[PDB]
RNA sequence: UGCGCCGCGACCGGCUCCGGGACGGCCGGGAAGGCCCGGUGGGGAAGGUGGCUCGGGGGGGGCUCACCCCGAGUGUUACA
RNA sequence: UGGAAUGCGAGUGCCUAGUGGGCCACUUUUGGGAAGCAGAACUGGCGCUGCGGGAUGAACCGAACGCCGGGUUAAAGCGCCCGAUGCCGACGCUCAUCAGACCCCAGAAAAGGUGUUGGUUGAUAUAGACAGCAGGACCUGCCGAAUCAACUAGCCCUGA
RNA sequence: UCGAUGUCGGCUCUUCCUAUCAUUGUGAAGCAGAAUUUACCAAGCGUUGGAUUGUUCACCCACUAAUAGGGAACGUGAGC
RNA sequence: ACUGAACGCCUCUAAGUCAGAAUCCCGCCCAGGCGGAACGAUACGGCAGCGCCGAGGAGCCUCGGUUGGCCCCGGAUAGCCGGGCCCCGUCCGUCCCGGCGUCGGGACCGGGGUCCGGUGCGGAGAGCCGUUCGUCUUGGGAAACGGGGUGCGGCCGGAAAGGGGGCCGCCCUCUCGCCCGUCACGUUGACGCACGUUCGUGUGGAACCUGGCGCUAAACCAUUCGUAGACGACCUGCUU
């Protein structure tokens, strides 16, 4: 499809949603990944948390304020994996990158929408079951990241509101159903079209 | 190759930008960390330094050589007149950071107090908060005001009052009052709110912010100095006398 | 090679019930309940008969290192069963050469002082993992008991005291000053 | 909790092959990768098949590993697969994905309106019942 | 009443790593994604429509601000569902990850 | 050489008539190739190393493919074969389940590869014959001589990513 | 001989990349495979069916009788 | 009967500039521990030469060049940067708290591992194997089917 | 690199390495205690004042927890 | 070190746990993004500017893109999804005595269970919603507890990063719309042809006229101060 594609990060893996999102945001689509805290490393935790500490460790010895930017949230650690595959030094790339949008957590504007996932890049499909991996909410909040615990209870409430919001889509889809039965009578042959074509079979 | 003899470095990086401070009114960078079972209290205070003296009193500490023996102890005078509640602040939690949410304001605001919101009070009309006030009085920004206090009430987590020094009782040429956040802290966001209306317009003194022998933290912005090459900067050693374009200076 | 089926199963002694909640087991007992988690392991859990009631692990196409964890849940379950009928009982004792060692026991039996250990007066204060009390012996003169339903948090607390109590600087060969586990045994014996 | 299992007699459905949509038998397991199949009742002779083609059913026929064709022929139509399978959720499901690939652009145009029309009458009832169940929770 | 034609991104020119061929362009058309679904659009017409700042006549109306590059689908492009097509003048570079439409126009079904 | 799914081929061969020998004896090879031209190739390799017999002084009488008796029953293959590893060769005996006895030797030459890094030209495959069930002795074969054999499928991987490469139901893998 | 400018179509020819359909030759005059309950056949085993024996787990009627489902042997077509 | 095959049109004179520092690579080879060291043979190359690939690079791999359109390849590639596997690719191996990841080429050895996977040789075990429960002091009884040893070579790990 | 890259040492100052002298946490001993030796994680912190010599190096005197070793164009001459 | 296989014993390791440091990361402290927030005041008085009512339109220039929407469970993956029934806790409103009694029921969730369906997900993103040639004469279905009016108000709607819909009353539009027929036409039947068909009353700018309600300020320089300072900058004072 088109419009924005939003992204639910949780279960994908770093690297292999990064090279998806790279790609579509270079063929012009606006992308928004959300709960970047969420996505999933492979390797152990303790392997994968010496990788960021090797990369805390490069920083410009004679200025370090213009040396390396090391940014610890989930959000932007997943906006620096995306943007080492993007040529950021064109304009090209510059545009791609203004298209992606990441968040830690889900924000006001999009918890009430739909979001996508890309099955190329989950973890329950690309992992074998006996591997381990990290987390980078975790990895992000032992070098540096603030709000991990505010961002969780932030994701607790948001959790509880789509609940209430999923009875009362639940009611409703039942009491869809008891319509159905109430007036076949008088749908029988408009389902009768649908049934013939592949529709309600 | 090898420095010959190790010495160490010279200052500190932990103070690194080394330049004239921002602001000239000391800033509490962090406040201390919110307890709800403590009673409702505040956490700061302004003052001015007056000037030095030197007291004595005999200590208490029984294993010292100085133990029940008559110490004479340099000390430092603050001249702390009572401040005045102006405002409440709301702070809410975000995995952003803090984000002011709400504040609101007394209805009288002294004039000192406005002359802080003026380049050139001499100039001005003196229209600060001459619409903010009316709601105060009017029936329908009554109901707006208790509106936002309920606001506050039930999403914010950090509560702080605007409080600002009386100059008139100071031997000071400036008559413009600092002002200052000071966090509420103790009890819950409910309690801090009813603790902060009913003071508001009211003075608060020192002896309800701090208590007699107790350790408290100083912050505020050093005498200035100008510019000073790196022997006073930085404290590094001189140079021999036989020196060709100048002894006070790092040699590499 | 990747064998085909590996498979042990349980027998479920008359007193307990198992109830399986996918690979989260519950086991029931006169002494309490239990519960652990299994999602780590990648098998699948049955529970097989009307009356004698046994557990069944299944691995299928598993390799050498992933056949080892069939035994592993086996021996666990079976501590859980223990655990809710007879109990975990882990004595102790204390050896000295010069200076006794003094334990006490506060907050009914969770924390443990231990005092005068070679002779110093820095005061040990272990905290026992929830769920296991310590006592004092009656019939010993320097001996603790720890008991419990959770083999691992037994054991786990008696490991906190005895390392508490390590020697340094000084031959541990010949010092030997401390309290070490003596013998692992029920609370009930049956 | 595994219900399906490949087995002697196992009957599979194929889902990427050459054979793409047939039903087959497990005759035998040549390894845990490829299983002997045959298809006599299905247009499908005998030959090995990865198991990465085939999706298992529910039907379980009756004979030995390794027999020949008309064994497996034999328990095939006296189980009567052919009916059992086209009576099944999984086969209307088929036909009608299948039936549906292949409609017209009138055909489009009638689902069009039978489904315009279908969706007033359901949208009507559903707040009647809203109504009802508003009015008897809170009278 | 509706769109008459097939959503496409100009995705880049024919190219090598190190080298750049501006005569042919790739395209990729919404919802084809292999080799084999490309057949149907070969030889469509695919129109650059983009707009300016003079009006120019438009054929069968007023002038206004729409100018339109026109061109084919040439030939498919590897085998995930990209084609390449030939426009009569090469594409501006400023087009690349923007619209192009496929218009259907010449029927073979 | 190099390897696709070899096929058997059966070369027959002799030394040209000399006068001292009118009638030389013909020798048999059975050959696994990709294809008839490497597997003369491969009958010169042999047949040199053993009889003295080159192919400027010699023939191939005839080259046909060995076609498979029992394309549908299940067999055990023993393959006798030496290889040079980095550091020696040495001789191995290995067993593999096929349909064919071809498809069995290409098991073994992908095997090696992935075993052992060997590659074709550093293997040379003596002996293959069916073995029956009881005469089997690695556990990996023996294990599907059971004729209840019954095994589920457990965790299946979503081999068809990038299909619709985005969607809102996340993929089941229990089946 | 050329359109003022912007375009469209048709058939013919050259090069080229593809897609359908149909015909035949050769091999071990292919290897297999299928049907005739093939025959009234002859042998051999096990990844051994039925039967028999031993142990186990779930059924019924009332803890005997018993209906299944397993495991272990023995055994060469029987109820595969 | 133009006395093997194949290919090709040959012969010849005068005048003649620049050059007469070379360098690199497969193989062979001398001195040197060795060297991006010094010195040789043969062929090709760089120098005189751009082009595709090796990220980058005189010499490597491919291929040599008038200005262009279509088609196809070489060497090399096809997660994203970046054209091309978004194949429902095939069989295995391997987890690294310094993993590994492609000629020249840009970093590692001897020696080791009860990590795991193959393979070779020998041996035990129905009279009864190896475990474990103990006794006498190598034998026994109880559990009752595979086990023990040496070696070898793949990936991974120590050596680092 | 010879139509010029200022040259020994010291002084001054920063940063880096670890093949660790001390200090934090440990393992081993021919570890009784004290003292010491061997090894592991480990370079955060510290590693001095002087007589003689232009010296690097060396040597001695004296404190010290220790008085470890090195690099940065054999760091650093429009810094001396 | 714990539990514990591999390897019937053993084992700190394989899965799973524990204690652990001058190291590491954060805090405390210093700075504060071509990074945000809350609040205040927003232009003389007779010449004017400015703000709100999506203000009401009519038009112009400019920058371009795009050419139906999906308003949402949490998640597991060696498992899941949907429906009524039991147990443990919660909630509203009807009588009884604002507050009580399960006084009874309906309507409810959260947890643990139990059954009944589904599971190559069909209560399905291989999906769903909407789906527009326009009017006219008139029939049959559906609806008539409906359509619309930012109509007018009223209630409940919400803070991670103000966007908010649903319900109630009173009017008019009233059964016209939505499905299948019937009847008669078309300012385009423009005589084969491209940029058509939307978002959109788009972003930004300036201006014209018309109607209401509103507003009448600061910043810098200059002058002072010395808590500051090379110069800038900074801290201050100037009818109370």
């Amino acid at each position: 499809e088109g419009q924005v594609l939003v992204l639910d990060g949780r279960g994908h893996l770093l690297g292999r949603l990064a090279a998806i999102v790279a790609k579509q945001v270079l063929l012009g689509r606006k992308v928004v990944v959300v709960r970047c805290e969420g996505i999933n490393i492979s390797g152990n935790f303790y392997r994968n948390k010496l990788k960021y500490l090797a990369f805390l460790r490069k920083r410009m010895n004679t200025n370090p304020s213009r040396g390396p930017y090391h940014f610890r949230a989930p959000s932007r650690i997943f906006w620096r994996t995306v943007r080492g595959m993007l040529p950021h030094k064109t304009k090209r790339g510059q545009a791609a990158l203004e298209r992606l949008k990441v968040l830690d957590g889900i924000p006001p504007p999009y918890d009430k929408k739909k979001r996508m996932v890309v099955p190329a890049a989950l973890k329950v499909v690309r992992l074998k079951p006996t591997r381990k991996f990290a987390y980078l909410g975790r990895l992000a909040h032992e070098v540096g990241w603030k709000y991990q615990a505010v961002t969780a209870t932030l994701e607790e409430k948001r959790k509880e509101k789509a609940k209430m919001h999923y009875r009362k889509k639940k009611q409703i889809l039942r009491l869809r159903k008891q319509a159905e039965k109430n007036v076949e009578k008088k749908i029988c042959k408009f389902t009768e079209v649908l049934k013939t074509n592949g529709l309600l079979v | 190759s090898h420095r010959k003899f190790s010495a160490p470095r010279h200052g500190s990086l932990g103070f690194l930008p080394r330049k004239r401070s921002s602001r000239h009114r000391g800033k509490v960078k962090s406040f201390p960390k919110d307890d709800a079972s403590k009673p409702v209290h505040l956490t700061a205070f302004l003052g001015y330094k007056a000037g030095m003296t030197h007291i004595v009193r005999e200590v208490d500490r029984p294993g010292s050589k100085v133990n029940k023996k008559e110490v004479v102890e340099a000390v430092t005078i603050v001249e702390t007149p009572p401040m005045v509640v102006v405002g409440i602040v709301g702070y809410v939690e975000t995995p952003r950071g803090l984000r002011t949410f709400k504040t609101v304001f007394a209805e009288h605001i002294s004039d000192e107090c406005k002359r802080r919101f003026y380049k050139n009070w001499h100039k001005s009309k003196k229209k600060a908060f001459t619409k903010y006030c009316k709601k105060w009085q009017d029936d329908t920004g009554k109901k707006q005001l208790e509106k936002d206090f309920n606001s506050m009430k039930k999403y914010c987590q950090v509560i702080r009052i605007i409080a600002h020094t009386q100059m008139r009782l100071l031997p000071l040429r400036q008559k413009k009052a600092h002002l200052m956040e000071i966090q509420v802290n103790g009890g819950t966001v409910a309690e801090k709110l009813d603790w902060a209306r009913e003071r508001l317009e009211q003075q608060v003194p020192v002896n309800q912010v701090f208590g007699q022998d107790e350790m408290i933290d100083v912050i505020g912005v050093t005498k200035g100095k100008g510019y000073k090459g790196v022997t006073s900067r930085w404290h590094t050693k001189k140079l021999p006398r036989k020196t060709h374009r100048g002894l006070r200076k790092v040699a590499c | 090679m990747k064998t085909i089926l590996s498979n042990q199963t349980v027998d479920i002694p008359e007193n307990v019930e198992i109830t399986l909640k996918g690979r989260t087991v519950i086991v029931k007992g006169p002494r309490g309940t239990l519960r652990r988690d299994f999602n780590h392991i990648n098998v699948e859990l049955s529970l097989l008969g009307k009356k004698k009631k046994r557990l069944r692990v299944d691995k299928w196409w598993g390799n050498r290192k992933e056949l080892a964890t069939v035994r592993t849940i086996c021996s666990h379950v079976q501590n859980m069963i223990k655990g809710v009928t007879l109990g975990f009982r882990y004595k102790m004792r204390s050896v000295y050469a010069h200076f006794p060692i003094n334990v006490v026991i506060q907050e009914n039996g969770s924390l443990v002082e231990i005092r005068n250990f070679l002779g110093e007066k820095y005061i040990r204060r272990v905290r026992m993992r929830t769920g296991v009390a310590c006592s004092v012996s009656q019939a010993q003169k320097d001996e603790l008991i720890l008991e419990g339903n959770d083999i691992e948090l037994v054991s786990n607390s008696a490991a906190l005291i005895q390392q508490a109590t390590t020697v340094k600087n000084k031959d541990i060969r010949k010092f030997l000053d401390g309290i070490y586990v003596s013998e692992k045994g029920t609370v009930q014996q049956a | 909790v595994f219900r399906r299992y490949v087995e002697v007699g196992r009957v599979a459905y194929i889902s990427f092959g050459p054979h793409a949509g047939k039903l087959v038998a497990i005759v035998d397991v040549i390894d845990q990768n490829r299983a002997l199949v045959d298809g006599p009742c299905t247009r499908v002779r005998r030959q090995a098949m990865p198991f990465k083609c085939m999706q298992l059913t529910d039907f379980i026929l009756k004979f030995p590993h390794s027999a020949r064709q008309k064994y497996v022929r034999k328990a095939w139509e006296k189980a009567d697969i052919n009916t059992k399978w086209a009576a099944t959720r999984w086969a209307k499901k088929i036909d009608a994905r299948e039936r549906k690939a292949k409609m017209t652009d009138f055909d489009r145009f009638k689902v069009m309106k039978a489904k315009k029309m279908r969706n007033r009458i359901i949208k009507t009832e559903v707040k009647k019942l809203q109504r009802a169940a508003i009015l008897k929770a809170s009278p | 009443s509706g769109r008459l034609w097939c959503k496409a991104i100009f995705a880049g020119y024919k190219r090598g790593l190190r080298n750049q061929r501006e005569h042919t362009a790739l395209l990729k058309i919404e919802g084809v994604y292999a080799r084999d679904e490309t057949e149907f659009y070969l030889g469509k017409r695919c129109a650059y429509v983009y707009k300016a700042k003079n009006n120019t006549v438009t054929p069968g109306g007023k002038p206004n601000k729409t100018r339109v590059i026109w061109g084919k689908v040439t030939r498919a492009h590897g085998n995930s569902g990209m084609v390449r097509a030939k426009f009569r003048s090469n594409l501006p570079a400023k087009a690349i990850g923007h619209r192009i439409r496929v218009m259907l126009y010449p029927s073979r079904i | 050489k190099a390897s696709g799914t070899l096929r058997e081929y059966k070369v027959v061969g002799r030394c040209l008539p000399t006068p001292k020998c009118h009638t030389p004896p013909l020798y048999r090879m059975r050959i696994f190739a990709p294809n008839h031209v490497v597997a003369k190739s491969r009958f010169w390799y042999f047949v040199s190393q053993l009889k003295k017999m080159k192919k400027s002084s010699g023939e191939i009488v005839y080259c046909g493919q060995v076609f498979e008796k029992s394309p549908l029953r299940v067999k055990n293959f023993g393959i006798w074969l030496r290889y040079d590893s980095r550091s020696g060769t040495h001789n191995m005996y290995r067993e593999y389940r096929d349909l064919t006895t071809a498809g069995a030797v290409t098991q073994c030459y992908r095997d090696m590869g992935a075993r052992h890094r060997a590659r074709a030209h550093s293997i040379q495959i003596m002996k293959v014959e069916e073995i029956a069930a009881g005469k089997c002795r690695r556990p990996a074969v023996k294990q599907f001589h059971d004729s209840k054999i019954k095994f589920p499928l457990p965790h299946r991987v979503l081999r068809r990513q990038h299909k619709p490469r985005f969607t809102t139901k996340r993929p089941n893998t229990f089946f």
